[PDB]
């Protein structure tokens, strides 16, 4: 088998991530949206987390790593005796 | 040379033996091996036997000529498939070399006439006794009456020519010098029927057209080059009345270049766009040449040379999907990449020479004959860039539509690619490549 | 301090790589002369390129000698390159001086 | 046939003629129309296509031949090149018109152009004094 | 909708379509391979059309006009303009006035 | 990431010297920088 | 050796040139046969000046001298452009070191090859080389310096 | 990899249990569009459209009336696929 | 096409080796960046100071 | 893909000119010699 | 098989107008919290006007039509994997007999496909016969 399928019970058009504020924001239309279950899955929560928390996690990918590295070669170049 | 007419004539009655086809084939490529091998010559006049000589302009083109005529028995073999008269195919044949040999190194003019004209008839032969399209009748009429109708009346010339000269060698005439204003067109016009020129154009496509792969290959092998041979021998003499009255040519040809470029892209038949390809390239010999200057008629000669070389090889691919695929439409054949791909490096390859890539004797020629035309004058800057330009267009044009969409539906299960064919395209193109190392002798005759 | 009041008084401005037109006024700066170190048959075989074959060629024949010395790793040829730079920079200094110089000695004349 | 077995008659000139000529080519009666055949003209050979484009065509209607978007015996078009989609041809009604885009081009690239030579008159720079030279004869003044 | 014109063309038009799939499928002669393709009339008709429409061309103002311009003037104004431009430069030539410093293309 | 590095300590002898205003050598930097702001700000859109 | 790498690529020099000038030494000098090859010394002609009006062998033997002539005239505009063309490679700042010294010669060697040989074309013979002279000459004592017009 | 038919099935099950303008319980797998589910002149596409963007590719215009039921879905997903076998 | 495709899922968690070797790219990045930074933060201002045209006295 | 997500960011970065990659080395020198060389207005403001 | 006719009905007109009115949706608008928005604000223009006369029809249509083509997207979504894509119909494959054709040799690498290969096509004559009787 290639993959699974759920039932889609779980796909709630109650998603969280203000997927109800466009709701309300359509309500004051007032019309519907019969598809808007398909887009649960979508921003679903632990899927990509925030985009700002997307963006931390890629825009700093190894910044600790090279502070780290960093300070290591600074003691190198104090104290094997490059010196200033 | 009577060393290789008379190997020639001894090799006449082959044709009566029985299944000679191919030792024929073995013996011609031998002489040409042969005659390779005779080779020292410089701008005077050599090898000066009976009444025959050789030199830097007749020795490539004899060459050539041996060299195409052995390659018709590589590329016709449904001749012998259909036991279609083989004898007077390979009879044919070598009477067509002979006669090139002989008008090639006839060292008189009206020798060179006399053989230029006598090969009229083999090949007329060749087209109708073994063509395919009913249309095979009147492009013969086309062909051989284009041709004696203003081939015929330069013999006035050349017999007015002895009247005022006392002979006809080619040294004796550069002596002197003529402006009779008739003598000039009388000569000039009737080679240029034959060069072909592109008011005259007229009967080439139809003669390719209807005439089988061997005369296909023939006409525009060395017939056209034929006839830029002669003019290269005869200008000599034709100097001022030229200067006063060459803007015309020049003009016609190079407008002409750019038209029959659009008339190649419009084109719908490999053959008619070969034949106008081949017209366009001869257009650009025809401007150089009528020129005079160094660079262009050192650079005419070698732009006759590798055109034949690279009009030949596309004829060969032309064959090969009329013999497949048994239509000449580009409509028909497409997508052959998938069904001979291996065939298809060859398509481009000749296609590539034909648009002059190097490295690669055509491209050779236009740095030479461009250089002597603008110089000539800087107005023909204008419709040079959009002649080639035009020339590499309709090239592209040929190579991808026929090799590179999806495969035509209606298509007959066909044998795949074959050793005598692709030693054929290897035999055409590789020579082609060969010379640049040695252009020396193909670059130099004047 | 920019160029666009050149095209408002195209006159005042001096223009652009102008020669000086006024140090005959020696009350002011400009009364020493230049001073030539890297002789010009050395530079010659220096293959020092025209277009820097001026007064700071010195040092630069000297950094030639550090980078053809150390090769391989050019980046220990740090300080030849500091001080080449440093000696152009002084360059520069007296080619904005220059230039604002002939704007002094322009400018007391100008309405006189 | 041959070539000269399939050559085009003469343009109709009476309906009958029509008639035929329209199942020569196997069109409709009103499908068939001749070309104008006013002194460059082809004659009794219909005049199709020459639409916006051949891949203006259907897309994914069943075709005999897809390559050139054909189904079997058909008149092809006199300029079947110069329409193809491997030749001057779209899918779809252009946005605007000929004028509109060598003029959104062309107006710009010339205004741009013009202004640019304007503003090279006044070539501006970095106020700084002229590069000097070692030479025989030159004697700049050191701000010393 | 013409009352039936895209149908009356649908009767037909939808019947060789099953001759074409029985050509191209046709194990028979696709056994001989021989090459070779299924007739086409269009293909015909566009072959012969394409080599032969001189017995339809009418020699008036309409063809007249459109090969004028298409050649002729082009032939004879661009080659009046060679001539011209060369009368010129030769007539300097001839004249002497530029001497053998300043001329060009002195190699050809 | 070495990227230019290797080249620019071995490609200029006679490395150009450019001391140029503050507001012009520093101006690369933020010229470029409200670049990215409308990149990652134009696209950043509300709903309605 | 000051520098590291060029006391190296020192090291791939000694590599490369070992072998082949050893075998230069071992397999060439013990297998070569001793053999001379001189070098043409044509006779001159009388020219067409001297031949007559129809005495066509000499006339042709004038042409092919002034052939074998115009290919080495030919010639030396290219050797002088190949002088001038290492001169001008000499050095990066060594251009109008010797430039104009050096390529005058050349300038004046393309005039002096255009006066004789130039302006003929292909085909061009003793014949009408030595007229043209002529003609020039003959220019010269009437109208003066070609490059005034006439007068 | 491959595409297996009845996940084929479970997919367009799965997209029609989610659409809300369906009969929600998601009737019979042959459920008709003007029949039971109702699907008026516009809901009809709005269906096809959904079935495109999930198996990625456009249905023909005129094709998807050919496509009558969820059945027809599957069996013109199939015949594109190779899902038969 | 790829041994790994999922349905309406994240990525397949995948090894730490290869989450090692994407932390390291990055790492090696901004590692070089504050090394250069450190090492000659002068360079992104102008190496020379900016003297005044006006502050020039009149000798 | 962490890794072609970082390596990405390592091309944006070389050719975003932050600094001390590969634009920095050289479309920084580049402008700054626009800078010094004088130029025309257009050429000036269209780099930046 | 069956290839149908033309022949377009007014619903039709309107109905795949609406079709491609989401398509220009989308290459006009591309984040699905926005596009369902718009796309059922979309619902409603095509609501509204839900039955009238085929007359204002027509006039619907001289309205509708423009919309789309004076606000087409100058990059409409156009589809991966299908005609038009962006890398669909990369090759093709050439009809079978190119197989039939492999030198013995070369048929001398898989015997159980071409064993197989030859019985399928005897068994296709048979069926091909059947097809129209031959
Ligand atoms: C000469 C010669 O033919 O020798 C054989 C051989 C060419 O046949 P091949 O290498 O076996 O082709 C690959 C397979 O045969 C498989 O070849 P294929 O059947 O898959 O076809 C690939 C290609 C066959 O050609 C190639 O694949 C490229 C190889 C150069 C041709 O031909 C085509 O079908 C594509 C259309 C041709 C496009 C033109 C490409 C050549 C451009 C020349 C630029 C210079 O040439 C060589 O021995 C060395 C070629 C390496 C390039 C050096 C330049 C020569
Ligand atoms: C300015 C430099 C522009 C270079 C392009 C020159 C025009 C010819 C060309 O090859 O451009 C592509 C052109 C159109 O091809 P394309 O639109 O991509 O696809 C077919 C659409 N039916 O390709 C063609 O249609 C082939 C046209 C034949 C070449 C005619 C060139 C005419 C030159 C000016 C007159």
């Amino acid at each position: 088998e290639p993959y699974t399928v759920p039932h889609a019970s779980t796909y709630k058009v109650e998603s969280v991530p203000q997927l109800v504020e466009v709701k309300e924001a359509l309500g004051r239309q007032g019309l519907k949206d019969p598809w808007l279950r398909n887009e649960v899955w979508r921003y679903e929560p632990k899927a990509f987390g925030t985009h700002r928390s997307r963006l931390n996690t890629f825009l700093f990918r190894g910044l600790g790593v090279g502070f780290c590295a960093f300070l290591a070669t600074v003691a190198v170049e104090y104290a094997l005796g490059i010196g200033k | 040379m009577l060393k290789i007419i008379f190997f020639l004539l001894f090799l006449i009655p082959f044709c009566f033996i029985n299944n000679m086809y191919w030792m024929v084939q073995i013996m011609m490529f031998f002489i040409s091996f042969i005659f390779l091998l005779m080779n020292n010559f410089m701008n005077y006049w050599s090898e000066i036997s009976y009444f025959l000589g050789c030199d830097m302009l007749s020795y490539g083109l004899i060459l050539l000529s041996l060299w195409i005529c052995s390659l018709m028995l590589l590329a016709s073999e449904m001749i012998n498939k259909h036991n279609n008269y083989k004898n007077l195919f390979l009879l044919n044949i070598i009477i067509l070399l002979l006669l090139l040999i002989l008008t090639f190194s006839s060292m008189s003019l009206f020798m060179f006439y006399l053989f230029f004209e006598s090969s009229l008839i083999p090949t007329l032969f060749l087209i109708l006794g073994w063509g395919y399209q009913p249309e095979r009748l009147q492009a013969g009429l086309y062909l051989l009456f284009y041709t004696l109708l203003v081939s015929l009346p330069m013999l006035i010339g050349i017999f007015y020519l002895m009247n005022k000269i006392g002979s006809m060698n080619f040294y004796l005439m550069n002596n002197f010098m003529f402006n009779y204003d008739l003598l000039y067109f009388c000569l000039l016009c009737a080679f240029l029927v034959k060069m072909p020129m592109f008011l005259v154009h007229l009967w080439l496509p139809k003669a390719h057209v209807e005439a089988p792969v061997s005369g296909s290959m023939i006409l525009a092998g060395i017939m056209l080059k034929l006839g830029g041979y002669g003019m290269l021998r005869v200008i000599s003499f034709l100097q001022l009345m030229n200067l006063k009255y060459s803007f015309v040519w020049i003009s016609i040809s190079l407008v002409g270049g750019v038209l029959v470029s659009l008339v190649c892209l419009r084109q719908t038949d490999l053959k008619a766009l070969i034949a106008y390809s081949s017209v366009a390239h001869m257009g650009i010999v025809l401007s150089g040449l009528l020129t005079m200057t160094y660079w262009g008629l050192c650079g005419s000669y070698t732009l006759m040379i590798a055109h034949g070389l690279c009009s030949s090889g596309l004829f060969c691919l032309a064959n090969v999907s009329y013999e497949r695929l048994g239509s000449r439409s580009m409509l028909i054949n497409k997508g052959l990449l998938n069904f001979m791909p291996s065939m298809t490096l060859w398509w481009f390859l000749l296609s590539s020479a034909n648009m002059a890539a190097p490295p690669t004797l055509n491209l050779l020629g236009e740095i030479y004959l461009l250089n002597s035309i603008v110089s000539w004058s800087w107005i023909s800057m204008i419709l040079l860039s959009f002649l080639s330009f035009f020339s590499a267009a309709y090239t592209l044009y040929l190579y991808s539509f026929s090799q590179h969409g999806k495969l035509f539906s209606g298509v007959y299960s066909f044998s795949s690619g074959k050793i005598r064919e692709y030693l054929l395209m290897l035999l055409h193109w590789l020579p082609l490549n060969l010379l640049i190392l040695k252009s020396e002798s193909f670059m130099l005759w004047l | 301090g920019n160029a666009l009041t050149h095209y408002m008084k195209p006159d005042v401005m001096p223009g652009p790589d102008v020669v000086p037109t006024f140090d005959p006024l020696l009350g002011f700066k400009s009364r020493k002369e230049r001073v030539m170190i890297a002789t010009q048959e050395e530079m010659e075989s220096a293959k020092l390129p025209l277009e820097f074959r001026d007064y700071c060629a010195h040092l630069a024949i000297a950094y030639q000698a550090c980078r053809s010395d150390t090769f391989p790793f050019v980046y220990k040829c740090a300080h030849q390159k500091h001080e080449y730079l440093t000696c152009e920079y002084e360059d520069y200094v007296l080619r904005m001086k220059e230039f604002e110089r002939e704007r002094r000695l322009l400018e007391r004349q100008k309405r006189l | 046939g041959w070539n000269k077995d399939y050559k085009p008659g003469p343009y109709p000139q009476t309906e009958k003629e029509r008639l035929a000529a329209a199942k020569k080519y196997y069109l409709l009666p009103e499908e068939y129309k001749p070309y104008a055949d006013d002194g460059l003209g082809y004659g009794d050979y219909p005049k199709l296509g020459y639409g916006l484009g051949v891949e203006a065509k259907d897309s994914y209607y069943p075709w005999d031949y897809p390559e050139h978007k054909r189904n079997q015996h058909e008149p092809i078009s006199a300029d079947h090149d110069l329409y193809s989609e491997d030749r001057w041809s779209q899918a779809e009604p252009p946005r605007y018109s000929n004028a509109y885009y060598f003029a959104c081009f062309l107006g710009v690239m010339s205004g741009c152009l013009a202004l640019y030579y304007w503003l090279d008159d006044k070539k501006m720079y970095r106020p700084v004094a002229a590069k000097q030279y070692p030479s025989p004869g030159v004697k700049h003044y050191t701000f010393e | 909708e013409e009352q039936e014109f895209i149908k009356r063309k649908h009767e037909a038009t939808l019947k060789l379509r099953q001759e074409f799939l029985k050509q191209s499928s046709n194990p028979y002669r696709h056994a001989t391979g021989e090459g070779g393709t299924v007739f086409d009339a269009g293909l015909a008709r566009f072959q012969a059309m394409r080599v032969s429409n001189y017995e339809h061309f009418k020699p008036t103002g309409k063809s007249f006009r459109t090969g004028l311009f298409a050649v002729v003037l082009p032939i004879a104004l661009y080659a009046w303009a060679l001539k011209a431009e060369r009368d010129g430069r030769e007539e300097k030539y001839r004249t002497g006035q530029v001497a053998y410093k300043d001329r060009q293309f002195k190699f050809i | 990431i070495i990227g230019g590095s290797m080249l620019n300590w071995l490609i200029f002898p006679f490395p150009y010297m450019i001391c140029l205003p503050i507001y012009m050598k520093l101006l690369t930097l933020f010229v470029c920088i409200v670049g990215g702001l409308f990149g990652y700000l134009i696209s950043l859109s509300n709903l309605f | 050796p000051r520098s590291p790498m060029a006391s190296f690529a020192e090291s791939v020099l000694n590599v490369i040139d070992g072998p082949i000038t050893w075998f230069r030494e071992s397999i060439v000098e013990p297998n070569q046969q001793k053999q001379n090859w001189y070098h043409q010394r044509f006779r001159r002609v009388p020219t067409i000046d001297q031949c007559y009006t129809d005495d066509a062998v000499c006339r042709f033997e004038a042409d092919q001298q002034f052939r074998r002539d115009r290919m080495v005239d030919n010639e030396i505009v290219n050797i002088l452009r190949q002088r001038f063309e290492d001169c001008t490679l000499y050095e990066a700042p060594d251009h109008m070191v010797k430039c104009r010294p050096l390529m005058d010669q050349y300038e004046k060697a393309t005039e002096n090859w255009f006066i004789k040989y130039g302006d003929l074309g292909g085909y061009a013979n003793a014949k009408t080389a030595y007229m043209k002279q002529k003609h020039r000459l003959i220019w010269e004592r009437r109208h003066g310096p070609v490059g005034s017009g006439m007068k | 990899p491959p595409l297996s038919l009845k996940l084929i099935n479970e997919r367009v099950l799965l997209v029609l249990k989610l659409y809300d303008k369906i009969d929600p319980s998601k009737l019979n797998v042959e459920s008709h569009f003007i029949n039971d589910l109702g699907l008026d002149s516009l809901d009809h596409v709005e269906v096809i459209m959904a079935m495109e963007d999930e198996f990625g590719f456009e249905i023909p215009d005129s094709d998807a009336e050919k496509l009558l039921k969820p059945a027809d879905i599957i069996k013109y997903v199939a015949d594109k696929e190779d899902v038969y076998e | 096409k790829s041994h790994v495709v999922s349905y309406r899922n994240g990525p397949p968690p995948h090894s730490k080796a290869t989450k090692i070797g994407a932390l390291t790219v990055g790492g090696a990045m901004w590692w070089w960046v504050i090394w250069h930074l450190w090492h000659e933060p002068d360079h992104i201002t102008g190496e020379f100071d900016y003297p005044n045209s006006r502050k020039w006295s009149n000798t | 893909m962490p890794l072609t997500s970082a390596c990405f960011n390592v091309s944006n970065l070389a050719l975003c000119g932050m600094p001390f990659l590969a634009g920095f080395y050289s479309k920084d020198m580049i402008l700054e010699i626009v800078s010094i060389s004088n130029v025309n207005m257009f050429s000036f403001f269209l780099y930046y | 098989a069956q290839v149908p006719l033309a022949i377009v009905s007014h619903k039709r007109q309107v109905c795949s107008l609406y079709k491609r009115a989401l398509r220009n949706l989308e290459s006009w608008y591309d984040r699905r919290n926005v596009y369902r928005y718009r796309a059922v604000q979309l619902r409603a223009r095509f609501d509204e006007n839900r039955s009238k006369d085929l007359g204002e029809g027509i006039r619907l249509l001289a309205c509708g039509q423009r919309e789309l083509f004076e606000t087409r997207h100058f990059q409409p979504r156009n589809f991966a994997n299908s005609a038009g894509g962006c890398a669909f119909e990369r090759e093709v494959i050439p009809p079978d007999w190119v197989l039939d054709y492999w030198h013995p040799l070369e048929k001398a690498q898989y015997p159980e496909y071409f064993a197989k290969r030859e019985q399928r096509k005897k068994e296709f004559v048979t069926w091909w016969e059947k097809q129209y009787g031959k």
